[PDB]
């Protein structure tokens, strides 16, 4: 006399599909975003602007984002770096300027940017404290990258009022830095987007959403890809 | 010099997984080459059983 | 003062290799070379276990070799039955990255953890059906990696913090400490006399414990890279160790000595997982190149390869009884080998 | 296991030129990338230096760009840093670490905790 | 007088 | 020549919609609202390149078939919701790019392979209740030629003139004019946002990738129009003045004005499918 006890484990097993169900409608509905910071450089005023893991969830056009503060972890992320291979967005903060922090945060984007199970998860640099390097240049890197010397700003420059040609030189050479290793590891399944955010600005949080959008589409334009 | 308070701990361990008496590699290979001798006839992944018992079709 | 700690360091070293050398009386292939081997063992795929949205990291046969239970990482803890294929649970994880899980042998609890640093306990058995946290173990500072249970009151786990730990479940604090890895600890497998238990860490290294004093017995070292899997040889008097230099490696207790070690020049990713079948003949391994091998342990040969997933396949398991090897992977696709 | 031992430190005048070996034995040479890193007194551990299965992928830090060198041999399993026109910012000790992984581009080895596969160092200083 | 083209 | 391309046109598409169907029902990795449609797409190619064929060809060059009331009407029946339910498949893959590239974010909320299920079975019984008259569907059982007079000539009749220059107007205006302004402005707004997106940077290769799936689309939608506009012009010449318009495409001309609406079941599966990514995955899994 099992029949019964099966009937019972079906019911048990349709309810839990029925769970599963409306489960898997909130999942992809949800977008997350693994958030790193460096040390001097300012992971939580990228939350600001917004245990072991910390969790800050994102209404934005009607849409739910989840960022995932790591925190109190062990230095050593060879082994946990491995779990944030499905989420949209790497939102790597970085400094901009006492040890050799901006080769540091360089060594650790080539480190992220070259894993095998990272090589799809795309990345959406920031670098943060422009107005650091605006106090501190017009009030030295070449000790740290002599190729500062005989750098010039390219003609794609946007300098917003109120920024000497020097800092503005800096920044983006800074960002063609990571820009360099961004086009030449990878192999054309993810993108990293420069954004040089400032001290505190609200539109980070757009500057997000929409990038979020160029990480979905493109991924979409993979099934229509041919030869 | 401030680490060394880990530094000495370290050699007693080595010292103290020093003093056992670690057999000889034939004894020991014979003993698992014997147990994986013996219990071979009760291995549904080594010999298969017939498809009757097996409760996966 | 630190140099003399350095040469007694070195000097120790330098004997205890001596010891093993001199213990090195011939080898495993050299006693072996007269064996009657068994070819190719091919094995089938049986069911599919859907339902998992994210990947799977972790799972464990219960001791009625019917029950499965499974970690994915989109904050579901689902607990299958492997012959009817129903879920008789879905626990939903109050944080969705987790790493591990557990089935205890008495079937009453089930143990997950991960980045959050605490291993959380469910109670299975319960008064109204939807299954509540029990016993949430808190104190570690690293993220939980392996967790395994004793009985329904000691829990042992790992965790990133390199400090392994034994907990009192119904109290909540952690009865004893095992410290002596520098490397974080990757994977533990307990005795089967759960007597003893042994910890693969990021050094290449795996440790050798007595849970019954909290003292690191013995040390084995010999890969050359993270050691990621472990398990015990069914006896009890050796294991095996998968690494990330894509070679498996089975040491012995006894003769403190790496005892064979098997590799193929194709391979090149890691070894995610490594398990024993009941005889303890065959060794399966699990790489990152999206299939499972099957090894003759005595002779080192590949006895035949395990095919059918196409993701990460990141966690393995073989029946109490050995009757079924089930699979779980990076797409969300639990499977079974028979 | 793992040995990363070095030889050739010490203490040189403003303006020498030393060479630092490194041997490392119980592995594989000629499949995990190598690199050299430096510890200063009052400062965290550094980059200096990295190397790759072939030698092909050479990188320095800006502070050493055209100063130092990094060279390998499989032969003898040996990694030499040849320290060319060094200065007073040149005291630190030297590790000689190892990327954790064969067959691999990137590499997390520059940990304050101690990192596994990382030499006990030799120090310079001008 | 076949002048159907049916349909298509 | 003529009969040799007739058949060639029958086998080139029968033998590719088959492999297609098989490698795509074989596979349960390709269980996706992406492919569901092109598998339903599939389907009625191959029900369209069996149904409408020489079954229309040896009529049209020899002047006979025997069929009778009961078997022409079933038979343009089927060979007309063939039709219908291929344009409407290539307007909902068409809606459904439209959201997965122009609306990424808001797609996989309703991208659920439930909403592909719905809408394909919606499609199915609109083209069902749309293309509805079998009963009026004949056999025009006077004779054609002198020898042999007991012939037979099916046709579409719906007694009064008035009543079929309007149900012609509405299969022309809710079968190729809503149909075709639809996809015209879904692919056309694709087109535009991808567009705009190579011009912003004006990776190479996503570029090219974009690029080459404007060309695929500019394609698609030409050959839309290409391969269906001849026969509904005359069927809209047919509705206002059926004189002057069968001295005109009588037998032979309409021959190649039909001829050019089934090599569209040549090319949809030959260029959706056959040449994209997929075809790889099918033969890694069919060998």
């Amino acid at each position: 006399d099992q029949r019964n006890e099966e009937k019972a484990q079906r019911e048990a097993n349709k309810k839990i599909e029925k769970q599963l169900q409306k489960d898997k409608q909130v999942y992809r509905a949800t977008h997350r975003l693994l958030l790193l910071g460096a040390g001097e450089s300012g992971k939580n005023t990228i939350v600001k602007q917004m245990s072991g893991i910390f969790e800050t969830k994102f209404q934005v056009d009607k849409v739910n984002f989840h960022m995932f503060d790591v925190g109190a972890q062990r230095d050593e992320r060879r082994k946990w770096i491995q779990c944030f291979n499905d989420v949209t967005a790497i939102i790597f903060v970085v400094a901009s300027s006492q040890t050799n922090r901006l080769q540091a945060a360089l060594k650790l984007f080539d480190s992220i940017w070259n894993n095998k199970w990272l090589r799809d998860t795309s990345v959406i640099l920031f670098l943060n404290k422009q107005d650091l390097l605006a106090e501190k240049v017009l009030a030295k890197i070449e000790d740290y990258f002599p190729e500062f010397a005989r750098y010039t700003t390219p003609e794609d420059a946007t300098p917003e009022p109120g920024e000497d040609p020097r800092v503005t030189r800096a920044k983006y050479f800074i960002r063609d830095e990571f820009l360099r290793i961004s086009t030449a590891s990878g192999d054309g399944r993810h993108y990293c987007y420069p954004h040089f955010t400032c001290a505190v600005d609200t539109e980070n949080i757009r500057r997000v959403f929409n990038d979020c959008r160029d990480i979905i589409q493109r991924m979409h334009l993979r099934q229509y890809e041919l030869l | 010099t401030a680490s060394i308070a880990q530094a000495r701990k370290l050699v007693e361990q080595l010292k103290m997984e020093a003093n056992i008496d670690r057999i000889k590699v034939s004894k020991a290979a014979a003993d698992l080459m014997a147990y994986c001798e013996a219990h071979a006839k009760e291995d549904p992944l080594l010999t298969p059983v017939p498809a009757s018992e097996n409760p996966f079709r | 003062e630190l140099d003399q700690l350095r040469q007694e360091a070195e000097q120790l070293k330098n004997q205890i290799r001596d010891a093993r050398k001199a213990c090195a009386d011939a080898t495993l292939s050299q006693i072996t070379n007269n064996i009657d081997p068994v070819g190719r063992i091919q094995m089938r795929t049986r069911r599919t276990l859907r339902g998992h949205l994210a990947k799977i990291y972790a799972m464990h046969w219960g001791t009625d070799s019917r029950l499965l239970v499974s970690a994915s990482q989109d904050g579901k803890l689902i607990i299958w039955d492997s012959y009817t294929t129903n879920k008789v649970h879905a626990i939903p994880l109050r944080s969705s990255w987790v790493m591990t899980c557990a089935y205890a042998p008495s079937g009453n609890y089930v143990a997950c953890g991960g980045l959050d640093n605490i291993c959380s306990i469910y109670n299975l058995k319960t008064r109204e059906g939807n299954v509540r946290v029990s016993r949430e173990l808190a104190g570690h500072t690293g993220y939980l990696s392996c967790c395994r249970f004793l009985d329904d009151n000691q829990i042992v786990t790992s965790s990133g913090d390199t400090t392994c730990a034994l907990w009192d479940i119904e109290t909540g604090q952690q009865t004893t400490t095992f410290t002596g890895h520098t490397g974080d600890v990757m994977s533990l497998s307990l005795a089967p006399d759960t007597r003893l238990f042994v910890s693969g860490a990021c050094d290449a290294s795996a440790k050798l414990w007595d849970v019954r004093e909290g003292m690191c017995r013995q040390t084995f070292t010999g890969h050359e890279s993270d050691i990621n899997a472990i398990c015990f040889f069914p006896n009890g008097n050796a294991f095996a160790t998968g690494s990330d230099d894509a070679t498996c490696r089975l040491f012995d207790l006894r003769a403190d000595q790496e005892l064979m070690t098997y590799s193929h020049d194709n391979i090149i990713c890691g070894i995610t997982s490594v398990s024993f079948s009941k005889s303890g003949r065959l060794l399966l391994a699990g790489y990152d190149d999206f299939n499972c091998n099957v090894w003759d342990a005595l002779k080192a040969d590949r006895a035949g390869v395990l095919a059918g997933h196409d993701n990460r396949v990141s966690c393995l398991g073989v029946t109490d009884d050995g009757m079924a090897v089930a699979t779980g992977s990076w797409d969300s696709f639990l499977k079974i080998w028979n | 296991q793992v040995q990363l031992q070095e030889s050739g430190g010490g203490l040189v005048q403003p303006g020498g030129s030393l060479r630092l070996s490194c041997a490392a034995s119980g592995f594989t040479f000629s499949n995990y990338k190598m690199n050299w890193v430096r510890q200063a007194p009052g400062k965290g551990l550094e980059w200096v230096s990295d190397i790759s299965q072939s030698g092909a992928s050479i990188s320095y830090t800006g502070s050493v760009k055209g100063r130092f060198t990094i060279s390998r041999d499989n032969a003898k399993n040996t990694l030499y840093l040849q320290m060319n026109s060094l200065k007073p910012e040149d005291t630190a000790v030297y590790y000689c670490a190892r990327c954790p992984a064969p067959f691999t581009r990137d590499c997390f080895d520059v940990t304050s905790t101690t990192y596994a596969y990382r030499g006990q160092g030799t120090q310079v200083t001008v | 007088d076949y002048m159907g083209w049916m349909d298509f | 020549v003529q009969i040799l391309l007739y058949s060639l046109i029958f086998l080139l598409s029968v033998l590719g919609n088959t492999l297609v169907i098989t490698v795509l029902i074989r596979n349960k990795r390709m269980r996706t609202v992406t492919n569901i449609f092109l598998l339903s797409l599939a389907v009625s190619d191959l029900m369209l390149c069996l149904f409408c064929m020489p079954f229309n060809l040896i009529p049209n060059l020899l002047k006979d078939f025997i069929f009778g009331s009961a078997v022409c009407k079933t038979t343009t029946y089927f060979m007309g919701t063939s039709v219908s339910v291929s344009t409407f498949n290539l307007v909902a893959i068409s809606l459904e790019r439209y959201g997965a590239i122009c609306k990424p974010l808001q797609s996989r909320v309703w991208q659920t392979k439930s909403h592909a299920l719905k809408v394909i079975a919606a499609t199915w019984c609109l083209s069902f209740t749309i293309m509805t008259p079998y009963p009026i569907y004949s056999n025009l059982v006077p004779f054609t030629k002198n020898n042999n007079q007991t012939a037979n000539m099916c046709r579409f009749l719906l007694p009064n003139d008035v009543m079929q220059q309007s149900w012609h107007t509405f299969l022309l205006l809710i079968l190729f004019l809503i149909p075709g302004i639809v996809m015209m402005v879904a692919y056309g707004l694709i087109s535009l946002e991808l567009y705009q997106g190579i011009k912003f940077e004006a990776s190479a290769a996503n570029l090219m990738a974009k690029k080459r799936v404007i060309r695929m689309l500019i394609v698609i939608v030409v050959l839309f129009f290409l391969c269906w506009m001849p026969i509904f012009s005359a069927n809209a010449w047919r509705a206002y003045d059926t004189a002057s318009a069968e001295r005109r495409l009588s037998g032979t001309p309409i021959s190649f004005i039909l001829l050019l609406s089934y090599t569209s079941s040549c090319v949809n599966p030959i260029i959706y499918c056959f040449m994209n990514k997929r075809f790889r995955l099918g033969f890694m899994a069919t060998f």
